[PDB]
């Protein structure tokens, strides 16, 4: 009752609105003779039934809907960003302890770290050599920096004052290690465990476009040079498709950030 | 008078219930004098002098400065805030320069760089009138917001708890570089100071106000020392001795009990 | 002696060569359950003092010598109160104190330590703010707290690093109060560093002030002749409490005109 | 007075070439297993020395170039794109962020087009402008210009309480508090906003131009591996560095012009 028409009004009303103009302006653009992207009419009407309405209709080696190749990119990020994690953080505080090894492999692990998701995929998939791993691979490489250059900052970041009253107290060890370093430094690790998944979706969605297989990268850019009758209609779905379930990947992490956040 | 606040109060209204955070206050200010408040936290004294700046809503009443009553906050009742109020990326002299070229956009630039100089060297800020606020002291910054107040020639400086996350050493000194100014402009002064022996020391008639879920004027205790003050025989002089214990009397057993 | 600092000077070897120097000379007998407090000019050096005692720093020569032994280490029977908010905001009010009481109380039984930082959580006041998290606290209730985890302890000596500096002088008034009421019972020998007269002829057995400069001495440990059951209502009241207050005032305006020199020394 | 330089030799200087050490022999000690494709330091710096290290900016075939121009091909993407973002972006993020009627409604229909990958603009982008040269630019502008129109909103929004409480005093409202209070603080929220802006620009350059083939680094890291030779794994290795070291100097080229006009504290 003081949500239905007090709150309503500054979430779902003025987003609609201003998505509603946002596809008549859309609309009215196609009446271009030279646009070549069809209106909304068009690629919303004109693919209805084959992919929105029913996911989940496998009718070949790679025909698939949105289902079964959302759920096939996104497989490959939990199975991969996964070691990237366990195998980001622990790497990521084991460096940064003592700022002695801080300082040697700082210059490695950032020039590395600003180089391109799918740069990586050439040599990547030139040792694997084969579609799953050299893919998976590039998921663990694209999404460890993010992490690891924010473990490492926020392990280095731990205030004096928690310090004081750890040395104060005869408290070092293991008991040190879960009561005041590691939980000071989960607030850094959900920001970059955040940034992670967001720069690992992005490769493994971009990488794909390149190794082919089953999934968004070989559905997006799959139609795109098969030219056929309202052939465009079916990438506008994907890219809509997309970027919404890559806004359901860094929403999922800033909610489970805010539940055990050190606030 | 140059000030009158009479009958006002203001009611928060809440789910929770309508609150009242200022009960019914009045008292006058003349011409040429300080005035000083005091309250635990949550005592709405911090509330009273947004009400008066401007920055509140006067409810069930209303301030009658200079016979009129407050409109919106202005370049004449300029308020020293908290947190020092200072621009981080301007320089002291711009930073002073913002008020003085913010309510004068009518005397050409030829006054301007020579008004400021007047208004920020008689506070000793000469040698630091290029630095910038990132390597001033806590306790420097503020002698830039007395001096941007007191440029614009205000009506009333209200002041806001100045020194109020100081240290004693350049606590002490900050007064001395108020009665000297101020006795030149002869600009009445309004201050919130959580410090008793500062009241007593600049407050020229200190009005203490309750605690609870209402608040009004517990005391208008007045101070009767000459107004050149020093701050040495202060102290020696046995007035000083039961004036400052009444105010702890009434402001520690009565009134306000935060604990 | 409870505590024998004696001969305790520090030498700071500044990198750019200058080899600072702090602590000259510094003699104390501090007692069993006597309250003692440091008093100085902000730059005589009184942390860096409080610190040697509570063992994160070394004297470069001589050294205290706690209840006639070598202090080596910081310890947990010498548990300190920071300026700084030394809360852990991860943890509520409750779990802060029972992380103190788990590095003492290394044994015994965990039923027990349940009840003993209850009782310890309430004394010192709250009673209410337990199970509420340290970001969300009011600045003086932060404190407040911060104590509770110290005599939580139950430690042989109880240093008080200035808490009270965060704090405006109307909290602080309302807190300095509240320590009466603990040390009236209970056995304490607090070190407390201050700058504000007021706490050091209210809570104080035995003010102990410093010489601003390199060569900060003892000064003169100056004794405040009043009864133990001190109440602030009460105490100012008594005619010599303003007598003795002139005096450290006096004594601090001194260091005032010295301070002056030492800068005209370099500077004019 | 040169023991400065020697203070921090030791410090953040040798340290980081010791660390190269032992990661090149880890990487060299590793090219002795037969089942390691890849080539060792050794070939990946003798094999590819010649005509990709000696000579750069070097022209000799229609779409080879060298390795020279293919990263400064690149950069001139960048600059003429993202620089319409740069310009375009703050434009629209700073009049939509300062009403808040407007920032309300469309917000969260930007945060989507936010998280697109850069690569999913390029069939659409590719299939609009119905060009190479002037597609590549598109991808880079609409993927440059989320990270500063949604960041910079945030900057006008969250200005300090207490700034906008010395314009009230002041009486200063209208064009002259906008220069005076706004923009000056949501400066270090757009630099903070266009250091993001451009490694996504930079991410989305030198994979945007290999599925449209062109001239640039990504269509010649492609371009160098579907024709297997002995030397044909020397350039995907020699010029990834290149792309990470030039990705480095554009993300930090930004703090450094960002940390001499930024608003400091």
């Amino acid at each position: 009752q003081k949500a239905i028409n007090n709150f309503l009004w500054k979430k779902v009303v003025p987003p609609l609105v201003a998505l509603g103009i946002f596809l008549v302006i859309w609309q009215l653009l196609c009446l271009n003779p030279n646009f070549k992207l069809p209106g909304p009419i068009e690629t919303f009407s004109e693919t209805w039934d084959p992919f929105i309405i029913n996911p989940f209709f496998d009718n070949g080696e790679s025909d698939k809907g949105l289902g079964w190749q959302i759920l096939s990119s996104l497989g490959r990020v939990g199975l991969g960003f996964s070691l990237a994690a366990i195998a980001g953080i622990i790497l990521g505080i084991l460096i940064g302890v003592n700022p002695l090894v801080y300082n040697a492999v700082d210059p490695i692990f950032q020039v590395l770290r600003t180089v391109p998701p799918l740069a990586w995929l050439p040599i990547s998939l030139a040792a694997f050599q084969q579609a799953n791993p050299s893919a998976i691979f590039v998921i663990f490489i694209t999404s460890i920096w993010p992490i690891l250059l924010n473990t490492t900052v926020g392990v280095q970041q731990i205030p004096q004052d928690y310090i004081n009253v750890a040395k104060v107290l005869r408290l070092k060890g293991v008991k040190y290690f879960f009561k005041i370093v590691f939980p000071a430094t989960v607030p850094y690790i959900f920001t970059g465990l955040r940034i992670g998944i967001g720069l690992s979706w992005l490769a493994i969605v971009a990488a794909e476009m390149l190794v082919g297989g089953v999934g968004i990268g070989s559905f997006i850019w799959d139609a795109y040079n098969t030219t056929t009758e309202t052939n465009l209609s079916e990438i506008i779905l994907a890219l809509i498709y997309v970027g919404l379930v890559g806004l359901l990947l860094d929403r999922l992490v800033g909610f489970v950030a805010s539940k055990v956040v050190a606030d | 008078n140059f000030l009158v606040v009479e009958g006002v109060s203001k009611i928060y209204p809440t789910p929770e219930g309508p609150y009242t955070v200022l009960d019914g206050i009045d008292l006058k200010v003349r011409e040429g004098e300080f005035v000083c408040l005091i309250g635990h936290s949550g005592c709405g004294k911090s509330t009273l002098l947004n009400m008066i700046s401007g920055f509140n809503t006067p409810s069930e009443g209303v301030v009658l400065l200079q016979d009129k009553p407050i409109t919106e906050p202005g370049p004449d009742r300029m308020m020293v805030f908290q947190n020092y109020c200072l621009l981080p990326w301007l320089n002291v002299f711009e930073n002073v320069y913002l008020a003085v070229d913010a309510v004068f956009p009518n005397k050409p630039q030829a006054e301007k760089r020579a008004i400021v100089r007047e208004h920020l060297a008689m506070v000793g800020l000469t040698e630091a009138a290029e630095k910038k606020p990132s390597q001033i002291s806590g306790g420097m910054k503020q002698r830039v917001a007395i001096a941007r107040a007191l440029s614009i020639r205000p009506q009333v400086l209200i002041l806001d708890e100045p020194f109020g996350a100081l240290d004693a050493i350049t606590k002490e000194e900050l007064q001395e570089e108020l009665l000297q100014i101020w006795s030149d402009h002869q600009v009445t002064v309004l201050m919130i100071t959580h410090d008793i022996d500062e009241a007593l020391f600049l407050a020229d008639r200190v009005v203490m106000m309750t605690n609870g879920p209402a608040a009004q004027i517990g005391e208008i205790l007045d101070i009767p020392f000459d107004r050149p003050r020093n701050r040495r025989r202060i102290m020696e002089d046995p007035k000083y001795y039961d004036l400052r214990n009444y105010a702890l009397d009434f402001l520690f057993n009565r009134f306000a009990h935060n604990e | 002696t409870f505590v024998e600092i004696d001969h305790v000077d520090r030498i700071f070897d500044l990198p750019n060569g200058g080899r600072y120097i702090a602590l000259k000379n510094i003699e104390l007998k501090i007692k069993q359950g006597e309250f003692v407090s440091l008093i100085g000019h902000s730059g005589c050096g009184k942390s860096t003092l409080l610190n040697i005692i509570a063992g994160l720093d070394r004297a470069s020569i001589g050294g205290v010598t706690l209840e006639g032994r070598e202090i080596r280490e910081p310890s947990p029977d010498r548990m300190v109160v920071f300026q700084n908010y030394s809360l852990l905001p991860w943890l509520t009010v409750r779990e802060n104190v029972a992380l103190a009481v788990d590095e003492v109380y290394q044994g015994k039984s965990k039923g027990e330590r349940r009840a003993i930082i209850e009782e310890h959580i309430d004394m010192v006041g709250l009673r209410l703010a337990a199970n509420k998290r340290p970001s969300e606290l009011s600045g003086g209730m932060k404190q407040r707290v911060a104590i509770a985890r110290a005599l939580a302890t139950r430690p042989k000596l109880l240093l008080l690093d200035e808490p009270f500096g965060a704090l405006d002088a109307l909290t602080r008034g309302s807190l300095q109060e509240q320590l009466m009421k603990i040390c009236n019972e209970h056995q304490i020998t607090c070190v407390m560093v201050t700058h504000d007269v007021d706490e050091a002829l209210l809570l104080s057995d035995r003010v102990v002030m410093l010489t601003n400069g390199p060569e900060a001495h003892i000064g003169q440990i100056l004794e405040v002749p009043i009864s133990r059951p001190r109440q602030r209502l009460e105490v100012v009241k008594h005619p010599s409490y303003y007598n003795l207050r002139n005096e450290i005032i006096y004594f601090l305006n001194q260091q005032k005109l010295a301070k002056k020199r030492q800068t005209q020394q370099a500077s004019a």
